[PDB]
């Protein structure tokens, strides 16, 4: 279990029922602001992978008023929103107005329990890396929120694999399943090994 | 260096670490400045309508709840008629708050024509000072909605935390409204005697005293300074 899982896939087609619940999902996806249509996205199969937990949501532009949607349709509440102030190297931040930030929504599912809500404030200030490289912050964050719980990243690339989580994505390198009823599921959903339509 | 991590060992929060917080423009912007015009009024009780002209911005500033710890719910702001007083080209500025705010102001903007352009983050430092239910991490900000209909700032506004029970957003959004330059019939609603600020008209309850006269106001307008952007010059 516990060290990083990956599955590089088109998570549109992946079977996302073979890897069981989370305590926490995460997803980074490529709005169309290679990415997905509002219907695609509409579709994914989130509401398969939690019972009672959260759900943090990267949103810019007009994903902000889909991903709310998105959200919803999913069986999410909105209860957070995660701003991270954009700095460089000397604590500097970086249509109408330029953005010094990125938007994360964070969402509730279910009712959970035995997390430590409060530890941190809903602003991260961190320094940009690749364009579209997420902050690591938000691990730190999510693991005083939950930890050594079971967390899945959706949209990720290969520099977001993290111990305690399972990441999606198309540019990941391959496979690499150690939890044993999860490489279990896929055997048997996967048995040539090869994932379409 | 994790500034949330050390915001959890120290209670300073992250914002606390960001450093470092034209001028023609700002004397542009005063020269063509109406005289401030401000009105009583119980928004609640008042025919929104007898506001006229059609405004070229709104800057929308309810009570909420939230913001004490007369309060107005998301369900009386979204029974505010603002389409009728919204020129046809106008844009609004809706202080939302942090809670559901953020969802529920999203729906105004809808149900009154607007289609949202910007999300203004008023992030609140703590460096003098060291929860909803609902909540999964401390709260530390405020969002600014920015909306528009028909055809040099960031979207960040950092100031320290007011002391418990003061309200009074930062000034800083009038100068990123004033700066967009989108006309100068503007309307601050719930505004207070201490916003009332030139090249505005102020309604809302607790004002003391009023100056509002609609022909007076709508003088301020009339031809050759019908279409002026508020950062131009005076036509002589
Ligand atoms: C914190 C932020 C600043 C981080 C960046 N954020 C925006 C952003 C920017 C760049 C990103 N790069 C990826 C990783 C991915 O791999 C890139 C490539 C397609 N990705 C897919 C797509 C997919 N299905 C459809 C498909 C398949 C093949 C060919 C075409 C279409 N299946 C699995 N991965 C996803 N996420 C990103 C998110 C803002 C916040």
């Amino acid at each position: 279990l516990f060290p990083p899982q990956w599955i590089c896939c088109d998570i549109r087609y992946l079977d996302v029922s073979i890897l069981g619940k989370f305590a926490v999902v995460m997803a980074d996806p490529p709005w169309d602001i290679g990415t997905l249509t509002d219907d695609e996205m509409r579709r994914l199969n989130i509401p398969v992978l939690q019972d009672d937990g959260f759900l943090f949501l990267w949103v810019t532009g007009r994903a902000m008023e889909l991903g709310r949607e998105c959200l919803n349709l999913w069986g999410y509440e909105r209860v957070d929103e995660i701003i991270w102030v954009k700095t460089n190297q000397l604590q500097r931040i970086i249509h109408w107005l330029n953005h010094g930030k990125e938007h994360c929504l964070v969402g509730v599912k279910g009712n959970p329990q035995g997390f430590n809500q409060g530890l941190d404030c809903d602003v991260i200030v961190a320094e940009v890396r690749s364009t579209s490289h997420k902050p690591d912050e938000i691990y730190g964050m999510i693991e005083r929120l939950s930890p050594g719980t079971r967390k899945i990243e959706l949209f990720g690339r290969p520099h977001n694999v993290q111990p305690n989580w399972i990441t999606l994505g198309n540019q990941l390198d391959g496979i690499h399943l150690l939890d044993p009823d999860v490489v279990a599921r896929f055997k048997q959903r996967y048995p040539d090994g090869i994932i379409s339509k | 260096n994790d500034y949330c991590q050390h915001f959890v060992d120290t209670g300073h929060r992250p914002q606390n670490f960001i450093r470092d917080v034209i001028r023609l423009k700002d004397e542009l912007i005063a020269k063509s400045n109406t005289p401030p015009m401000y009105l009583q009024a119980d928004i609640e009780a008042f025919d929104i309508r007898e506001l006229t002209p059609k405004f070229d911005v709104i800057l929308l500033e309810p009570p909420l709840e939230e913001y004490y710890r007369k309060c107005w719910t998301w369900d009386d702001i979204m029974k505010l008629e603002i389409d009728e007083i919204a020129a046809p080209r106008s844009f609004i500025f809706l202080w939302c708050g942090s809670g559901e705010g953020l969802d529920l102001g999203r729906v105004c903007l809808r149900k009154w024509g607007y289609r949202r352009c910007e999300d203004i983050c008023w992030i609140k430092t703590n460096k003098n000072n060291p929860l909803d239910p609902k909540a999964v991490f401390q709260r530390t900000k405020e969002h600014c909605l920015m909306g528009i209909k028909g055809t040099v700032d960031i979207d960040l506004i950092i100031t320290e935390e007011p002391e418990i029970g003061n309200i009074e957003k930062p000034v800083e959004i009038f100068h990123i409204i004033e700066h967009f330059c989108l006309g100068r019939r503007r309307l601050h609603l719930f505004g207070r005697d201490s916003t009332i600020r030139p090249g505005w008209l102020t309604v809302g309850p607790t004002l003391t005293n009023s100056n509002y006269n609609a022909e007076t106001y709508a003088s301020y307008f009339s031809a050759p300074n019908s279409y002026l952007t508020g950062c131009t010059e005076e036509i002589e």
